[PDB]
């Protein structure tokens, strides 16, 4: 079944399973294998594969990773996808010294909204944006992958489960404890990695959930029900939360030009209604002179 | 939050197209019937009462089976095997806190073992091609619900109801897409309980007008009207429960005046 892949080498451990560099030895096409152990007597084919696995084969888009095969066996389970050469978290180590230059943040950032917008579009939410879930290869492109905690919405939303995001990237609603969320949760991610670009830092890198909010407040300001209607009576919402005032975002993210900063602000608005959506995003006149830089690898 | 309504709208009106069943599958089902098939779809109601699994759940589940019996022919003696696989993924796919495969073995008070059930799972999946996101009537009608002025709870549960209702009876339901059955079911609801009609707004969004919907709907409204008498009855006994506010005792109309 596997006869025509050569495991290269691991690549590492995701959401769910593991993921291996792989050659197909007829075609000379690299892909990565995400191997799942499965086995009868427990529980069966994981959620997480279920629907990663049917999610994808829905999404196809350039700046979605693509699933080639699935390989299904009675003992393991094989998704084959095309192979990226690094995630964004080891590039932006690498650009240490240096730093990414705005046009190839502009390009990654307008990417990665084209992806989520497609996902948005069709029903899906991602909800695990993060550096080590984008991937890059040499020309330019990135895009999302490990859809392990990605799901099928519906129009209204209903409750879905309340632990999802990592914690860095983790939007104020779900924090809150709001029974609902939808995709302003992903554009609440992708914001504070549009921060973290130009920083080479996570801007809200707290230690626990109150350490996160706190963080996230002493950044935008403790939000009130004049900024966010309703923000008072959500479940973890606490009237003694301490009062901090609102930074100006030249301060939050120095390099930034006014239209980078204005839409930086636009997708970490508080309200989850009036935050900005991925479509919508597109056309922000940040990205009037956007190009496609190929990076330095 | 709107501004993927219409995108979503529009690509759920593509993928039901993909994921229909094929309508007459059942005549050439040498072993198995319509009237095997309601048992079955009555008893996963009840065992999405017993765990309290979403209505979603359930929708997909029967699309499963459908699916899955389009081109596999099954035995009578594990045609409940197939449908308790298809619970198992349906629920694996969109409960927040799905049953564990042993209260599935359980359900079936030990009719098969575990390593059948893991084994079905597996078959359905090849079969289905880990096609499991599929577009449901309920899908359909939470979308359609939006249009209500203003909103009523009780239409909204009826809607509920009745779909839920199709998914019983293969003849007639297999021949209607779920945006025309919502279509139906949102109708009949309205009208039931407020006197109003398919909305100029929904005409506007789905393309569908009531004289579309007609053939669905005479066939849903004869349905309505015999359901107190029909073979099975866990649909109506769910809907008596507060939280769908005792729908299924409301009185049909005589006539819909179409
Ligand atoms: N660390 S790194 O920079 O050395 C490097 C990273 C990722 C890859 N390549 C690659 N990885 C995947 O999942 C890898 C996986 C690891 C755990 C976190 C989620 C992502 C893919 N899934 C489809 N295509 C994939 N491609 C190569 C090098």
């Amino acid at each position: 079944s596997m006869e025509n892949f050569q495991k290269v080498e691991k690549i590492g451990e995701g959401t769910y399973g593991v993921v291996y560099k792989a050659r197909n030895k007829l075609t000379g096409e690299v892909v990565a294998l995400k191997k799942i152990r499965l086995d009868t007597e427990t529980e069966g084919v994981p959620s997480t594969a279920i629907r990663e696995i049917s999610l994808l084969k829905e999404l196809n888009h350039p700046n979605i990773v693509k699933l080639l095969d699935v390989i299904h066996t009675e003992n393991k389970l094989y998704l084959v996808f095309e192979f990226l050469h690094q995630d964004l978290k080891k590039f932006m180590d690498a650009s240490a010294l240096t730093g990414i230059p705005l046009p190839l943040i502009k390009s990654y950032l307008f990417q990665l909204l084209q992806g989520l917008a497609f996902c948005h579009s069709h029903r899906v939410l991602h909800r695990d944006l993060k550096p080590q879930n984008l991937l890059i290869n040499t020309e330019g492109a990135i895009k999302l992958a490990d859809f392990g905690l990605a799901r099928a919405f519906g129009v209204p939303v209903r409750t879905y489960t309340h632990e999802v995001v990592t914690l860095w990237y983790r939007a104020p609603e779900i924090l809150l404890g709001c029974k609902y969320y939808s995709t302003a949760v992903d554009i609440w991610s992708l914001g504070c990695i549009f921060a973290e670009m130009v920083t080479r830092r996570a801007l809200f890198p707290g230690d626990s959930e109150i350490d996160q909010l706190f963080r996230i407040f002493r950044t935008l300001g403790t939000p009130d029900e004049v900024v966010w209607p309703g923000v008072t009576s959500m479940p973890d919402y606490k009237p003694s939360f301490p009062k901090w005032a609102r930074q100006d975002f030249s301060k939050v993210v120095p390099p930034l030009d006014e239209d980078g900063r204005s839409l930086l602000s636009q997708m970490l608005h508080y309200d989850p209604n009036k935050r900005i959506s991925a479509k919508a995003a597109l056309a922000h006149p940040f990205f009037q002179d956007v190009t496609k830089p190929v990076p330095h690898l | 939050v709107p501004d993927y309504h219409e995108d979503i709208h529009t690509y759920l009106r593509e993928m039901e197209v993909k994921c229909k069943p094929k309508v007459g599958y059942m005549k050439k089902q040498p072993d198995i019937t319509n009237s095997m098939r309601a048992i079955l779809v009555d008893w996963l109601v009840e065992v999405g009462e017993e765990y309290k699994l979403q209505n979603e759940t359930l929708h997909l589940a029967v699309n499963y089976i459908d699916r899955f019996l389009s081109s596999m022919s099954v035995l009578r003696g594990k045609l409940q095997l197939v449908g308790t696989a298809a619970m198992l993924l349906a629920s694996k796919f969109e409960e927040i806190y799905p049953p564990e495969v042993a209260e599935f073995v359980y359900i079936t008070d030990d009719t098969y073992t575990k390593k059948q059930v893991l084994r079905m799972e597996h078959l359905v999946l090849k079969v289905l091609t880990f096609d499991l996101a599929a577009p449901t009537v309920n899908q359909f009608l939470t979308q359609y619900f939006l249009h209500q002025q203003p909103a009523n709870c009780k239409v909204e549960s009826l809607a509920m109801f009745l779909g839920e209702l199709s998914l019983i009876d293969a003849d007639p339901y297999l021949k209607y897409l779920p945006s025309v059955i919502a279509g139906a079911a949102f109708h009949l609801a309205l009208y039931t309980v407020t006197g109003q009609s398919w909305p100029e707004s929904l005409i506007r969004k789905t393309g569908y007008t009531l004289e579309s919907l007609k053939p669905c709907l005479m066939d849903l409204h004869q349905t309505y009207l015999k359901a107190p008498q029909h073979a099975q009855q866990s649909i109506r006994e769910k809907y008596k429960n507060s939280k769908y506010h005792g729908v299924s005792l409301l009185n049909p109309p005589e006539t819909l005046n179409l």
